[PDB]
């Protein structure tokens, strides 16, 4: 009833209005969301991504009650951690996407189930425009909030009651938060505008 | 504050890989990064599991896991004996492949299982007559490591001590 392709059509589509079975055949069967065949094979890709890859004006209604069928399963730091698993998308969680996405009504919720607020994306795409790669922003969730001007996800991953990232977290480069910013630096307005406005935030 | 390593924890399958990682992380089959935090000489260091396969011809997936570690803990197990010598053989020139210089930290779980009087007598029928420490420790310098601590899980005593030499070895250069 549920392979892979009808079901990440499903969850691209954006109805929690069809799916009513997950549980008692992905429970009955014995199986779990994070199991190989039941991933894209290329990336790593599970559902929770590809719900916020294909969002609906700022709302896909089928993150809530995936998770907790991975609760009623029972994975929470395996489900939502899940990492991609390729040499160009590499550590990218759902956590990585629901903040490039602008995606705050669930990062709340991510975090909630300790997700991971330290992850690296070390792939080749997300690696600077001198080595083969397109946007560098550190590695880390934090710093891409930081380096993608959003003061109030910045404000949320070090103040939680659930996680506290912290900045000065170290990459696999070394570069801080604050030396990705001096990172990606196009000398316009805008864009030395929210650096120095992101940068005096932090220190 | 903390910094953070990697740890693609190698076997040669039923060697007890996970069920390790069962006892080191909580206080299963598949480990992905649970990050657990451990304290080895004043650091408060994260360090991240990456329990692998075993021998299910995941070569698909097995090599998607080395790139960045630098912690590998090649595990064999007591109530395995020269079966234990696939380290040189398959495991030893993948990682030689696949991560170009990191320590090897030589796991050895079931401590337990010698003085096991029932699978004494199927290992006895088997003439094997399990390992030696002294056989793996040549293993161990045969390979070149930072540390040869057998293990146990099910009996503790034994779990703790294997990620000690085992971080230590990845605070090191490179
Ligand atoms: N008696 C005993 N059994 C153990 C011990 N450690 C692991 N095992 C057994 O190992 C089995 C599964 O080991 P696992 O780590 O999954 O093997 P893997 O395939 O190498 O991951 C379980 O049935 C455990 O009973 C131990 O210290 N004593």
């Amino acid at each position: 009833v549920f392979n892979r392709p009808i079901l990440f059509d499903i969850v691209s589509r954006g109805s929690t209005a069809d799916l009513d079975g997950l549980l008692p055949f992905l429970l009955t069967h014995k199986k779990r969301l994070t199991d190989e065949e039941f991933r894209e094979p290329s990336t790593g890709k599970t559902c929770l991504p590809k719900a916020l890859l294909n969002l609906s004006n700022g709302r896909n209604d089928t993150i809530p009650v995936l998770l907790d069928i991975a609760e009623r399963t029972g994975n929470m730091r395996e489900f939502i951690n899940s990492p991609f698993r390729d040499i160009y998308y590499r550590g990218q969680t759902a956590l990585h996407i629901a903040i490039e996405r602008r995606c705050k009504h669930y990062v709340e919720l991510l975090v909630a189930q300790g997700a991971d607020v330290h992850a690296q994306a070390r792939g080749r795409f997300f690696q600077p425009k001198d080595e083969g790669g397109y946007f560098y922003f550190g590695e880390l969730p934090l710093s891409l909030a930081a380096c993608t001007n959003q003061p109030h996800i910045v404000n949320y991953l070090t103040e939680n009651p659930h996680k506290k990232a912290d900045m000065r977290r170290q990459d696999s480069r070394g570069n801080t938060v604050l030396h990705a910013l001096v990172a990606i630096a196009d000398n316009t307005r805008e864009n030395t505008k929210f650096v120095t406005k992101m940068y005096d935030l932090l220190l | 504050a903390a910094i953070r390593k990697k740890l693609v924890i190698v076997g040669d399958g039923a060697c007890g890989k996970t069920c390790l990682l069962i006892v080191f992380s909580k206080d299963p089959t598949v480990f992905e990064n649970y990050v657990a935090d451990i304290e080895v000489d004043g650091k408060q260091v994260e360090l991240a599991l990456w329990d692998t396969a075993g021998q299910e011809d995941y070569d698909r997936l097995r090599p998607l896991s080395y790139p960045d570690t630098d912690v590998i803990l090649m595990c064999f197990s007591i109530d395995s004996p020269d079966s234990l010598e696939n380290i040189p053989e398959k495991w030893t020139p993948e990682v030689k492949h696949f991560c170009p210089n990191v320590p090897i930290i030589l796991v050895g779980n079931k401590k337990d299982l010698r003085n096991d009087e029932h699978t004494r007598r199927e290992l006895a029928k088997m003439k094997q007559e399990p390992v030696k420490p002294e056989e793996g420790r040549d293993m161990a310098n045969r390979i070149g490591a930072f540390g040869y601590m057998e293990c146990s899980a099910k009996t503790k005593d034994g779990v703790r001590e294997v990620f000690e030499m085992a971080t230590r070895a990845a605070l090191q250069a490179r």
